[PDB]
DNA sequence: TCTAATGCGAGCACGTGCTCGCATTAGATTTTGTTTT
């Protein structure tokens, strides 16, 4: 249904369209979130036939997006509720939203695991392990597997080891195993993908090179460089037509070109190229003598021709130094080694899963794979299909194959009539190293149509509502000449270009700036950045608030520096902090190089094992103790051969208390011993906190340069210890081992101020989804990371595993053809990703842009840029874009044709640029001493009285904060490690028999004196009522039961007005009556018997004490306080009075009165 | 717990503590881990450090100090498994070199005895436990074996002593939990044998169930007192007469809390079962809707004041969102101020900053931060100045003064007093080139090395220096056997090289790093790798011998100490004599027209050659020192005054050539041979070059880094220099040693690391936690060394002359 | 770990001059990071 309400037609399509799988290509700045929300709201808040929220499935990249989704949906539900308050449905959706399925894919998979744990071999109470924890488990099973393989000693294994290890150790092999396994985990069937490795090496001499898969990349590479050698020579030929250009040398060029064209004719024939390419030679350059020429152009043409020479020689050394038959033979010889490798990796996988199951543990990879195992479509899958009416997926361009196989599985119906709704943008796919596939998005882009006729719908959102025209124009201009072909993987045309949709009052300083620095380079860089920032702050720059239409002077909050990498961040932070610019940046590593963390860890180490000289010396020299070098050496002087700890003990054993160094070491020693005993009974976290308060080290570092950070570094160590308590539970032993093992393999943790007026320095990758008025992108004059394409082996999504030809005995190695193919492929893929990184970089802004890079010589590099910018067509030469290794190599030539820095439309594009050729030379107390002395500062402060009142204050009722409320009679009077039941003899103990008689006494009829028969009858009934255990019933004396009722007190018990037994009481006693100094505490108990006669109220209690005159005075005091507590209870609560108490003893039938 | 303890607030937590930290439970669990994992290092010392294995009525502080040194020993020697249960004594020797063999010092015997005593009281109870456990089949006898293990070690008595100590210190609640722990364990065993006493069970499943039961163990709830702050939940916790109620964690997902459905029955299951007629527990949507009633009961409980708080960030730094309740309260009470809770007082009013100072500890904590903030040009509130004055007005002020000493803290290093340095280093510094280089790189690193003699924890792991020693001693052995059988390196065949090298490594293996190469199959293969390396090196040395005019004089020739050559001696201002002993790797002599020629060759594991910049800064002084001594003593030791032929590095390795051309076996052999082309420095003349490579007629050399033209003169690519440069370099080395030794005796121990070519010595140093170097902290900076070209260096050495 | 400057001789073009072809060392430079409870 069509309607109008501030949406665009495309956005409208993305909201209302239903019936098939829909792909929404949301550009940067497009209201993808708002559209997604509105689309959901309509389904949730419809009038005709609404659906519940829990019938949907929203998959996000980060939890931030899911939470934001939840809140915006909530706000919309609130608005709807304002318009229709009465509706039960709309109200109910707000309650359901907390239980809604708005999660990440990992979280959803977790839900599936928790629900269908029984389908696969999984524990219902499984725990998702730490990355370090799992990797330590992996390391262990690797060592065990390797040890087992060495033990078997198979030839194939040694053959593998000898090839993929150094001459001294076998680490590199185990790293290879880990890598292959991880890379295999990114396929919905890891084992099959691993077993497809051998198909690449299953060749012979009779095999056609041009028919094999990997050759697809070998082909284009040749077609590229040859076409790169032709053009490079055509430009030389054109340079012969120039007036100052050399005319005779064109003959040589006309020869060389003819040779290259000859090669281009046979590009599809690899066998022919082997015969032709190595035979190509460039004739001696015909020297041009005369002053009618031009030395610059003369020497330039030679450079171009030598460029063709370089390219050709590179092509020959890449492919044509051995025959295609020899290539095939080499590739065929490597097959068994590949088979061994695969089986080894598979073994590691099975061992790793078994190990993880042993501890009820899964990975993040297991989170996807176990979920997928569950869904396979199985009953679970059909249930989830039934439940979800639609599945929404955000950032679809970063979805991997396993995630996709889960999405396609949980969605109901084929692609033509599916419910899978997905939104994203390939141009912003910057996560390929995490093995995500943007081709998954692009394939569905081409597969779909703009209509929904018998296929999936594609919808393109072009309008950018959040950024200025200058930004969009600059971006479109640059990436029109950069993205496309094999370097962009996507054609940069209309319907892909950014379109203006933001209403902006024009400013004159919004033009994109480029700052090129001549000649740390980062020093000059950051200084130039600082100057521009300072100029932007000093002279009022107005930032426009699009929502409220008001200009505000720019804050430090609105300025962000974006970097490709973070090693440059510290220096930039230091320089900007020096310039007076507030800077914040988050670090994902460098936590264990912080001095405070090193010292605190050293303390934990000494507490674990004091006989470690280095952590000890660390603690001693640290502010914790404060020993200086003279004092430390003094400690060593006492004992030179023994450990440093022994030397410390010896100094303590020989030193006098009048020494300051003695006080240091002694106080530390007492502290140390306390910690030793403390660590054994408490957790690690508790030990850390106790250390922190006993040393005040956290308080100390809080008062030194950068203490804000330092205290946080010490805080997260406590929090990390608490985190570890789940992994393998508590203990300094376990904790320190875990940290040590984490560092020894090279793993790290973050150093983990979001308030205004701070300049954020962060990675371009992290800036994804964020937006700022002013964006600085530096390091543009710095090389990309091509370290991936150097090793003897390589891993690919399609081709699988490539590797050099390695012969251990002959000590020879040389690259195999599929390896080189993979290198070319991975390079241009990497370059594509980098180009997309530059894209999100430039699109993260709203007002102004700042491009900054460095170089060696300005003019020569400008000519280098002009060399690439000679073509009339929009798109820059694909080979020149391929040869790029620096971000400048992308920006420069694209900017060379522009009017500011080459006819036709390219000059007239509405993009504006400002270029600055910067050079390196152009960038070039009373209170204090009072505190140092320990003396107070002089002055009258308003809070002096308050502070001194509060520091002296003591809680009025402190003496009763520790006093137990509930007490017991035995405990008041007061104011054995038993053996197992199956180790002792058969029952019958003192307490058993005593209680067994007590039960009879409290259950025996008090109507009249019973005989032996009546007593035995009562006992028998208590035996049948299960009031008495059979062992309690078997062992009983019958005499004392008779003896009591023959007594005086017994006779008075039988004859009484009123009787009661086992009367539970709670008594409130003033605190003073039990405690010496300075509010009722409770005292509970059970009075055995009470009876009332015409004389008064009498108390009775039974005791099974050992007796058989002299025992009576002892028994009197043994239960004195007890009886007094009983009498106090009756007299205070019942408000009556007790006249006389009586205690009966079974052992003999004695009675004493109190 | 920790915050209220620190803020002196008495509390009552309606929750039962876990026993998983109690020494008794850990003792049991880690014991079963010893039995299951076959006596792993971790399980064994987890078992020991619970102190329940400690000898009865022995000083805990002494027993611990014994266990520790046993631990360090177990770590360095990789003791595990049956080695614990073997009859063999743990043999100890503080220092062993594979070039000789001594006898045990009385000290080492004393130490070894102590170690074996410690082992002898640790093993038996743990051993006997493994005996019965293997033999026990049913559950009852396994639990019986476990309990016997508890009683034999006198655990009840040790727990009783511990709780008595706890009572004595006043920790009565801590004292009670011991008896609680024992009762818990005994009850667990009883229930176990009650349900499956006669059932035969495996050790793994027994441990699994013991572990499972131990995880459930809870200490009895600490009884409520007369005056406590009641901290509890919002589901089962009950209250009465509450005046003030604090509501915590008003975050989304937390309040209302999303109910985890999981069990045997799902929400759809229970829902359908509800429609059938079966009424079970509530569902997810039901318990989610009950949340409002719970929030209602919590909000309506306080009589006087209600506080609703929420954190915006988690422990790591992840953003936490406010609840729907916060917004609801913002609706019901639209003009109610939101109060900010922060540990950064400068973000709240002075009246709120005044609430911080509640006692001495927290006041000191905050005011130290406030003082640092004050040093950063901030007008901090006067309340902290008031509290500061109070903290310096009462008795305990030195503690506060010490805390506030951080305000002016820098990583300063006090120079060692003359008396202290003289006593520490000694009257005579008997050192080496390595020590002098260590000082030159960083003075403080030298102070911690050859001063404090701090030793890093020794591990049962094969490192690079150990392997280097293996190579050195191997070549030494081969050389000796060569002179024994009247053989020369020229006369060595492939078979002979292989057998010689293999046997040499075989001889050195059982004395290399606590016999690590014999400890596993993996290290066995490492041994074979090393044998292959020594083999190929032997072959290269053979080929080199057949193409060189230089004959090796003394291999591993030591100067000073017991060596044939006398030590180089230095005199200092302090009066302390400084002599350097060392071991020259190899010295070669050769006759020529210039007279006698001497060159020094050192076996390196790296290929990189001598850097004149590194020599200038005294970082590479080995070779030139060796050459200086060899030349200066060439008369009294050998024959006549000789001439420096040069210094050479030999790369010991087994290379893999990466050729892009189909090579033949001979071409491959040549490409391998070319990888051993020695780097270093040479004498700038044709005769010497021809003496080091007699094969070289014209072109480049495959043995030495030099070449020849048609004339006979060496090309500019040759790493050679005149005799002037050599003598100049040696004099520079001597001056470096003199100055270094001078600064050492003066007591200079400052932290001064260098940074040349983006390289720092700090990366290879283990004293990083001792020096506590902080670049951000001023007065602490690297020493930028300009990596100049050789000619610039030599020009500097000339201008210094 | 691959990329750029250096040394010197050989042969090809206009006996001498100059460009190429080879072989090497130094040499400079240098990551990205969600995800659960
Ligand atoms: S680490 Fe760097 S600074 Fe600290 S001592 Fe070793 S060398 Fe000197």
């Amino acid at each position: 249904k069509p309607a109008d309400s501030t949406w665009t037609d495309d956005q409208w399509n993305a909201i209302v369209s239903t019936g098939q799988d829909i792909l929404v290509a949301a550009a940067a700045g497009s209201g993808k979130t708002a559209v997604l929300v509105e689309r959901m709201i309509r389904k949730i808040t419809a009038e005709e036939n609404p659906i519940d929220v829990d019938r949907l499935l929203v998959v996000t990249f980060t939890n931030a997006s899911a939470a934001e989704m939840k809140h915006r949906i909530a706000e919309a539900l609130e608005k709807e509720l304002v318009q229709r308050p009465g509706s039960l449905h709309i109200r109910r959706q707000l309650s359901l939203l907390n239980r809604a399925s708005i999660s990440t894919l990992h979280s959803f998979c977790l839900q599936v695991l928790k629900k269908y744990y029984y389908l696969i071999d999984l524990d219902p109470g499984f725990r998702i392990a730490d990355q370090t924890e799992g990797e330590l488990i992996g390391d262990e099973v690797l060592d065990e597997l390797f040890e087992d393989e060495y033990a078997k000693g198979e030839k194939a294994f040694f053959e593998l080891v000898d090839r993929y290890t150094t001459d001294r150790h076998d680490l590199d092999l185990q790293f290879l195993v880990k890598q292959v396994y991880e890379y295999s985990r990114s396929h919905p069937n890891p084992e099959a993908w691993l077993e497809s490795f051998v198909h690449l090496y299953d060749v012979s001499e009779k095999s056609a090179i041009e028919e094999l898969p990997f050759y697809q990349y070998v082909k284009e590479d040749i077609a590229m460089v040859l076409n790169g050698a032709k053009e490079k020579l055509l430009r030389a030929l054109e340079l012969t037509k120039a007036p100052g250009g050399p005319a005779p040398r064109a003959d040589n060029f006309l020869d060389d070109l003819a040779q290259i064209d000859e090669l281009i004719q046979h590009q599809d024939d690899f066998s022919e190229l082997y015969k032709r390419v190595p035979a190509v030679s460039f004739k001696r350059a015909k020297a041009v003598k005369g002053d009618e020429f031009d030395p610059a152009l003369l020497d330039e043409a030679t450079d171009l021709r030598n460029g063709a020479k370089k390219l050709l020689e590179k092509l020959k050394t890449d492919y044509f130094t051995r025959s295609p038959e020899q290539h095939l033979k080499s590739l065929a010889e490597m097959k068994p080694v590949i088979e061994t490798l695969v089986q080894l990796v598979i073994s590691y996988g099975k061992r790793f899963e078994a190990a993880k199951q042993e501890k009820s543990i899964i990975d993040f990879s297991d989170l996807e794979h176990y979920c997928l195992a569950i869904l396979t479509p199985s009953e679970a899958a059909r249930f989830y299909q039934e439940q979800f009416h639609e599945v929404l997926v955000d950032e679809y361009q970063d979805t991997n194959l396993v995630q996709e196989s889960i999405l396609q599985l949980v969605t109901s119906g084929p692609e033509e009539t599916g419910n899978l709704f997905m939104v994203g943008d390939v141009k912003q796919s910057i996560y390929r190293f995490r093995l995500a596939e943007p081709l998954l998005f692009l394939s569905k882009y081409k597969r779909f149509t703009e209509s929904g006729e018998g296929t999936g719908r594609k919808i393109d959102l072009n309008k950018n509502f959040r950024s200025r025209a200058d930004i969009l124009d600059s971006t479109n201009f640059l990436f029109k000449q950069l993205m496309g072909g094999k370097i962009g993987e996507v054609d940069y045309d209309e319907q892909a270009e950014l379109k203006l949709g933001a209403a902006y009052p024009d400013n004159d300083e919004t033009e994109t700036e480029l700052l090129l620095i001549d000649n740390e380079t980062v020093q000059f860089e950051a200084k130039a950045i600082a100057k521009e920032i300072r100029k932007l702050i000093s002279s009022p720059f107005k930032v426009y608030d699009g929502k409220k239409k008001t200009h505000r002077n720019i804050q430090y909050r609105d300025i962000v520096i974006l970097l490709r990498s973070m090693p440059w961040a510290p220096q930039i932070m230091e320089e900007l902090r020096a310039q007076g610019i507030p800077v914040y940046a988050n670090l994902t590593s460098g936590y264990f190089e912080a001095v405070e963390v090193a010292v605190a860890l050293s303390v934990l180490k000494v507490i674990d094992n004091p006989y470690q000289d280095i952590p000890l010396a660390s603690v001693l020299r640290s502010p914790i103790v404060g020993a200086d070098e003279n004092e430390l050496s003094l400690i060593r002087l006492e004992n030179k051969k023994a450990p440093y700890y022994e030397a410390m003990k010896d100094y303590l054993a020989a030193g006098d208390r009048s020494d300051e160094l003695y006080q240091k070491l002694n106080t530390f020693y007492g502290h140390l011993q306390k910690w030793r005993a403390f660590s054994k009974n408490h957790s690690v976290s508790e030990l850390i906190w106790e250390v922190y308060r006993d040393t005040k080290y956290m308080d100390y570092v809080g008062g030194m340069p950068g203490g804000k950070q330092r205290q946080a570094n010490l805080r997260v160590l406590y929090d990390r210890a608490r985190q570890y308590e789940s992994t393998a539970f508590r203990g300094l032993f376990r904790f320190l081992r875990f940290i040590e093992r984490m560092q020894e393999r090279g793993d790290d943790l973050g150093t983990a101020s979001e308030q205004e007026d701070v300049v954020r320095l962060m990675t371009i990758h992290s800036s994804k989804g964020l937006e700022f008025p002013v964006v600085f992108v530096a390091g543009l004059g710095r090389n990309f990371n091509m370290m991936d394409l150097n090793k003897s082996y390589l891993l690919d999504k399609e081709l699988g595993f490539g590797t050099k030809y390695i012969h251990p005995q002959l000590r020879i190695s040389y690259p195999t053809l599929p390896l080189i193919a993979m290198k070319k492929k991975m390079r241009r893929e990497l370059l594509s990703e980098e180009l997309r990184v530059l894209y999100v970089a430039l699109t993260r802004a709203k007002e102004k842009l700042f491009l900054i890079g460095s170089c060696k010589d300005h003019q020569k590099q400008l000519a280098k840029w002009q060399a690439s910018a000679s073509q009339t067509d929009w798109l820059l030469p694909e080979f020149d874009r391929y040869q790029a290794r620096t971000y400048l190599d992308f920006i420069g030539p694209a900017l060379a044709r522009h009017r500011d820095l080459a006819h036709a439309d390219i000059s007239g594009h509405p993009a504006r640029f400002a270029v600055q050729m910067i050079h390196s030379y152009d960038l070039l107390s009373e209170r204090l001493e009072a505190i140092r002395r320990g003396e107070p500062v002089p002055g009258s402060f308003a809070f002096d009285e308050k502070a001194r009142e509060q520091l002296s204050w003591t809680y009025p009722h402190q003496e009763v904060t520790q006093i137990r409320t509930k007490q017991s009679v035995s405990e008041i009077k007061r104011k054995l490690y038993r053996r197992p039941a199956f180790m002792m003899k058969k029952g019958l103990t003192a307490a058993e028999k005593g209680t067994a008689m007590h039960t009879v006494m409290q259950h025996i009829p008090l109507s009249h004196v019973p005989s032996i028969e009546e007593a035995e009858q009562t006992v028998h009934r208590l035996y049948e009522k299960e009031l008495l255990t059979e062992e309690q019933k078997d062992a009983i004396d019958i005499e004392e039961i008779v003896q009591f009722f023959h007594t005086e007190i017994g006779g008075q018990l039988i004859g009484a007005k009123w009787k009661d037994r086992e009367i539970p009481f709670s008594l409130a006693l003033p605190a003073k009556e039990i405690y010496p100094d300075a509010e009722p505490l409770l005292v509970q108990g059970i009075i055995d018997c009470l009876y009332e006669t015409e004389d008064g109220l009498y108390l009775l209690a039974y005791k099974s004490d050992r007796i058989e005159e002299g025992a009576a005075p002892i028994l009197k005091k043994r239960y004195e306080t007890q009886i007094q507590l009983y009498t106090k209870a009756v007299e205070q609560i019942a408000k009556t009075k007790v006249k006389g108490c009586a205690l009966y003893f079974f052992d003999g039938g004695h009675i004493l009165t109190l | 717990k920790e915050v209220f303890a620190d803020y002196e607030i008495p509390y009552f937590i309606d929750g039962k503590a876990s026993m998983l930290n109690h020494p008794l439970i850990e003792f049991i669990r880690s014991s079963l881990d010893v039995l299951k994992g076959n006596w792993r290092y971790e399980a064994v010392f987890r078992c020991v450090k619970t102190e329940l294995l400690f000898p009865l009525n022995e000083p805990k502080a002494k027993v611990r100090e014994q266990v520790d040194q046993l631990e360090n020993y177990c770590i360095a020697y990789g003791i595990k498994g049956d080695r614990w249960t073997k009859g063999d004594r743990f043999q100890y020797r503080r220092f062993v070199s594979l070039d000789d063999d001594f006898a045990q010092t009385d000290q080492e015997i004393e130490m070894e005895n102590m170690l074996n005593d410690t082992r002898d009281w640790i093993v038996p109870p743990l051993f006997q436990l493994q005996k019965r456990m293997k033999k026990a089949k049913t559950v009852q006898e396994k639990a019986e074996a476990l309990y016997r293990y508890l009683e034999e070690t006198d655990v009840p008595l040790k727990l009783d002593q511990e709780r008595q100590r706890a009572e004595d210190d006043g920790r009565i609640i801590e004292a009670q939990q011991h008896q609680q722990a024992w009762d818990a364990v005994i009850q667990l065993l009883e229930e176990f044998v009650e349900m499956m006493g006669d059932d035969e069970i495996s050790l793994d499943l027994f441990q699994q169930m013991i572990e499972a039961g131990a995880e459930s163990l809870t200490f009895s709830l600490i009884p409520p007192a007369l005056d406590q702050v009641f901290v509890g939940n919002m589901d089962l916790s009950r209250m009465y007469g509450t005046s003030c109620t604090f509501v915590l964690g008003a975050n989304d997902g937390v309040l209302p809390a999303r109910p985890d459905e999981n069990g045997v029955l799902s929400d759809d299951d229970r829902e359908w079962l509800k429609t059938i007629g079966v009424e079970l527990s509530s569902g997810g949507r039901e318990r989610l809707l009950d949340e409002h009633f719970l929030i209602y009961m919590a909000f309506s409980s306080p009589s006087d004041r209600l506080y609703v708080s929420y954190p915006i960030a988690d422990a790591e730094g992840k953003t936490l969102l406010p609840s729907m309740i916060v917004k609801r309260l913002e609706e019901l009470f639209p003009h109610h101020k939101e109060r900010l809770l922060t540990n950064e007082p400068e973000q709240v009013s002075d009246e709120e900053q005044l609430m911080y100072v509640v006692n001495k500890s927290v006041a000191q904590s905050f005011t130290a931060s406030q003082l640092r903030l004050w040093t950063r040009e901030y007008d901090i509130s006067d309340v902290w100045w008031s509290t500061y004055n109070v903290l310096m007005s009462e008795q305990d002020r030195l503690q506060s003064k010490k805390l506030f000493s951080s305000l002016f803290f820098r990583n300063e290093v006090k120079q060692l007093e003359r008396s202290v340095s003289r006593q520490l280093y000694g009257e005579r510094i008997q050192g080496s080139v390595s020590r002098m280089e260590t000082f030159n790189a960083c003075p403080f690193s030298h102070f911690a090395s050859h001063g404090l003699h701090l030793k890093e924890r020794q591990f049962f792991k094969l490192e690079a220096p150990d392997i280097g020693q293996l190579f050195h001693s191997s070549l030494k052995l081969i050389s000796d056997r060569l002179r024994d059988e009247k053989l020369d390196w020229r006369d060595l065949t492939k078979e002979q090289c292989e057998l010689f090298s293999y046997d040499a490594v075989e001889r050195l293996a059982p004395k290399l790093q606590k016999e690590i190469l014999l400890s596993s199959n993996r290290h066995y293969y490492v041994k074979e790798k090393l044998q292959k390396i020594v083999t190929r090196v032997s072959g290269i040395l053979s080929e080199h011998a057949k193409a060189s005019g230089f004959v090796p004089i003394g291999l591993e020739l030591g100067f000073g100490g017991k060596g044939p050559l006398p030590p180089l001696t230095f005199q200092l201002k302090n009066g302390c004599t400084m002599e350097l002993v060392g071991r020259i790797d190899r010295v070669d002599k050769a006759e020529s027209s210039k007279g006698l020629l001497l060159r020094i060759v050192a076996y390196k594991s790296s290929d990189k050659g001598l850097d004149l910049a590194e020599v200038y800064y005294g970082l590479a002084l080995q070779m030139l020192t060796y050459l200086d001594l060899s030349i200066t003593h060439s008369a009294d030791w050998l024959g006549m005054r000789a001439t420096p032929a040069g210094v050479l590095y030999f790369h010991i390795h087994d290379p893999m050539i990466q050729s892009n051309l189909p090579l033949g076996l001979d071409e491959i052999e040549q490409e391998i041979f070319k990888k051993f082309k020695m780097k270093g420095l040479l004498l700038g003349d044709q005769e010497v070059v021809r003496l080091m490579d007699t094969t070289l007629q014209e072109g480049r050399s495959n043995i030495i880094n030099a070449g020849l033209k048609k004339d006979g003169s060496l090309r500019s690519d040759s790493a050679a220099v005149g005799e002037k440069e050599f003598d100049l370099l040696t004099k520079h080395v001597r001056r470096t040693f003199q100055e270094a030794g001078e600064q050492i005796t003066d007591g200079r121990v400052s932290i001064e690391p260098y940074k040349m070519k983006n390289k720092t010595p700090c990366t290879y140093c283990a004293f990083k936690s001792v020096c506590q170097f902080d670049e951000s902290l001023e007065e602490n900076e690297y020493r930028p060394l300009k990596a100049e070209k050789d000619k610039t260096i030599l020009e500097w050495i000339k201008k210094e002359a």
